[PDB]
RNA sequence: AGAGUGUAGCUUAAAAGCACCCAACUUACACUUAGGAGAUUCAAUUGACGCUCUGA
């Protein structure tokens, strides 16, 4: 039967940046905080900011501070850098760096004659061109950029087939070790949609049904 | 008693078993001995990530073989965290080595090497 | 779910009292370590 | 070198005199143990979404390699090979920010 | 008994392993419910049954 | 050059077969390694062997191994059998046939 | 559109038994101890809310 040769790539992007704590986590974070504190024995910087100030009103009796007024003097200096420079852009759909805590899945744009649906990016493939390397000649032949991704394996994930001649898409998998994104204002449509924005560019059965092996977290 | 149909009964040796190249013969294909290593400089999060990963192999049934640590450096010590694991089928690499991959906490580096 | 294995304590007995030390490794990647006196911001050349 | 450092410390032995003052109130242990249970569960759910995913994504790629065999019965023998490339494989856990500036470079390193 | 676990001091004594349940008041209730098959076994382990109703 | 093997046989086996009656103390059957274990009314000795308790009559069954918690040996071997595996051994027992005793009238009080 | 249907994850279970969660001992796992939550999808065997696919 006659198959359309095209396969996608559901590209994951791991996020770098570590999702700040739940305070329902925090309640808990400054409980396994305290219990970390009193379970100890007699530690080497209490040895030297008690022990000292007994001594010393014992000289009275006939610093580790400034210590501690330096070292709270380099956490003000060094500027720490945001988790959140993502509301500052809050339209960036173009940008890799538009969500920084959650995981990106690429979604470019484009257009057929007779129909015209938001697409994960495609692969017209060869047959004698392995399935693997197919995902590889994905990212080289559109966007041109020197993303550095790696892959998981030759297993597919979900076949989906809208057949109008007959169908089958393969959709496979990638993740962004790094990436040069040259030319970021490109032509296209390119949309990093965390998770909750699949419902919001991708409608159908066909792809709102990519959701059930997308890295949810 | 070897002549009686109640011979055997007792026999409990061929349910115990009392005493590595990849494994991809000829469509059976799995991986070898791999090695997840873990490194921080906490005492905790190279511990804490390394329960996770064998308790999640207990779940998901991966014959989990070592779980020691390497000799730290002195550069303030470096704590590595190696857990061994043999069985992966083609469809279970690649979820495994993403859900390990998107559960890190902290700063704390992978690895798929393997033996030798 | 990078929120899961860091949620922990020092499980040992033998154990001082350490502090949560923010450590830059070498492009301002910080980080929390426990770590004594705390500098409370690090870095290596 | 079967060496490696889960030994006690040597000078962890004379004056571990710092806090026998360990005693705790009574209303204090209910919220205390009120959130030990309601984190405990909490970590039954955060356990139950994550395997939920670990059957919910996998149907899926047995069922795609069911419809790669089907209409593709040459190809899912290639679907069951695995990778080389795999061995120096890494991703480093994430991190609290975008990573910096510039500048300013420096320790002393010792 | 999800009401009994509304009360927030009912568990108060039940994470202090200190609550308390009294048996006049289970045993009048016993017999309410399962008190005639309780006392099956006991007439059929004492013998009852298969010396006096045959 | 092989020398020692000279011992004579030690006569261990069963004295007593199933459906033989017994009487208290009567030795069932004497092992060297446990072959039989002792079932309902019937003893061990220090060399293994069997012996009936009461009087009553020998019967050979096969029983459900559950060893003793403080057996090593024998423990860490159940926790290694796979999760529907269960052990047997063969069992001696003596269902007794006298009665313990009857109430005779004495007097007329 | 329709066919199958459905006790919390499974039950030739009738509100249960295992899995499952967490804390303490564990190198970790395991064991054990302390704890933690769970359900008959509705209305008179029965018809309309949910899932799975057969089709468009
Ligand atoms: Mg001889
Ligand atoms: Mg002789």
């Amino acid at each position: 039967s006659p198959w359309r040769l095209l396969g996608a790539l559901c590209l994951q992007r791991p996020p770098v940046v570590s999702k700040p704590l739940t305070p329902l986590q925090e309640e808990m974070a400054s409980l396994l905080q305290q219990i970390e504190i009193e379970r100890s024995l007699y530690s080497d910087h209490e040895l030297r900011a008690l022990d000292e100030n007994q001594r010393l009103a014992k000289k009275k009796a006939d610093l580790a501070q400034d210590l501690e007024d330096m070292w709270e003097q380099k956490f003000l200096q060094f500027k720490l850098g945001a988790r959140i420079t993502e509301a500052d852009e809050k339209n960036d759909r173009t940008s890799l760096n538009r969500k920084l805590d959650r995981n990106l899945v690429l979604l470019v744009r484009e257009k057929f004659g007779d129909q015209d649906v938001w697409i994960l990016p495609q692969a017209e493939w060869q047959p004698g061109e392995t399935l693997r390397g197919t995902a590889e000649r994905t990212l080289a032949t559109l966007s041109e950029n020197n993303m550095e991704a790696k892959f998981l394996g030759n297993a597919p994930c979900g076949h989906y087939t809208f057949k109008f001649l007959g169908a089958k898409v393969f959709f496979f998998k990638a993740l962004l070790l790094t990436g040069d994104f040259s030319q970021a204002g490109n032509k296209g449509h390119h949309v990093w949609v965390t998770k909750d924005e699949l419902g919001d560019y991708l409608k159908p059965k066909y792809l709102a049904q990519v959701r059930r092996f997308v890295s949810d977290l | 008693y070897k002549t009686k149909p109640t011979h055997g009964i007792g026999k409990y040796k061929h349910l115990i078993k009392a005493e590595v190249r990849a494994i991809n013969l000829g469509t059976d294909y799995e991986y070898g001995v791999l090695n997840i290593h873990l490194t921080a400089y906490d005492m905790t999060l190279a511990e804490s990530y390394a329960q996770y990963v064998h308790n999640l192999c207990n779940s998901l049934s991966i014959k989990v073989e070592e779980s020691y640590a390497m000799p730290t450096k002195t550069i303030l010590t470096t704590h590595e965290r190696v857990v061994q694991i043999s069985g992966l089928s083609a469809t279970f690499a690649e979820i495994f080595l993403e859900i390990i991959q998107s559960s890190l906490p902290e700063g704390v580096r992978l690895s798929v090497k393997e033996h030798t | 779910d990078s929120s899961r294995a860091s949620l922990t304590r020092v499980h040992r007995q033998a154990y001082a009292r350490l502090y949560p030390v923010l450590l830059v490794k070498q492009d301002g990647s910080t980080i929390h370590i426990r770590y004594r006196e705390p500098r409370r911001m690090l870095a290596m050349p | 070198i079967p060496i490696e450092d889960f030994i006690t410390p040597l000078k962890f032995l004379d004056k571990a005199r710092e806090r026998p003052q360990v005693e705790l109130t009574f209303e204090e242990t209910e919220r205390r143990a009120l959130l030990l249970k309601k984190w405990s569960l909490y970590k039954q759910q955060e356990r139950k979404m994550e395997r939920d995913t670990i059957r919910a994504m996998l149907e899926a790629q047995q069922e795609a390699l069911e419809e790669l065999q089907l209409e593709s019965p040459k190809l899912h023998a290639e679907a069951i090979k695995r990778d080389p490339n795999l061995f120096p494989f890494e991703k480093e856990g994430p991190h609290y920010t975008p990573p910096i500036p510039n500048y300013q470079p420096p320790e002393g390193r010792y | 008994i999800q009401e009994l676990r509304a009360n927030v001091e009912e568990e108060r004594a039940a994470r202090l392993r200190t609550a308390s349940v009294p048996l006049d008041a289970v045993r009048a209730e016993w017999e309410r419910t399962c008190g005639p098959y309780h006392k099956q076994r006991l007439a059929e382990y004492y013998g009852l049954y298969r010396d006096l109703f045959h | 050059k092989n020398l020692g093997g000279k011992s004579s046989g030690r006569r261990q086996g069963i004295k007593k077969m199933e459906g033989h009656y017994v009487h208290a103390g009567n030795i069932i059957a004497t092992q060297r390694h446990f072959r039989w274990h002792p079932g309902a009314h019937v003893g061990v000795g220090k060399n293994k062997c069997l012996y009936a308790l009461e009087e009553g009559i020998v019967r050979y069954t096969k029983e459900v191994y559950v060893p003793h918690p403080r057996n090593t040996e024998a423990v860490d071997l159940i926790t290694r059998l796979p999760k529907g595996a269960v052990l047997y051994k063969t069992f001696v027992h003596v269902v007794p046939a006298k009665p313990e005793g009857t109430f005779k009238l004495v007097a007329m009080l």
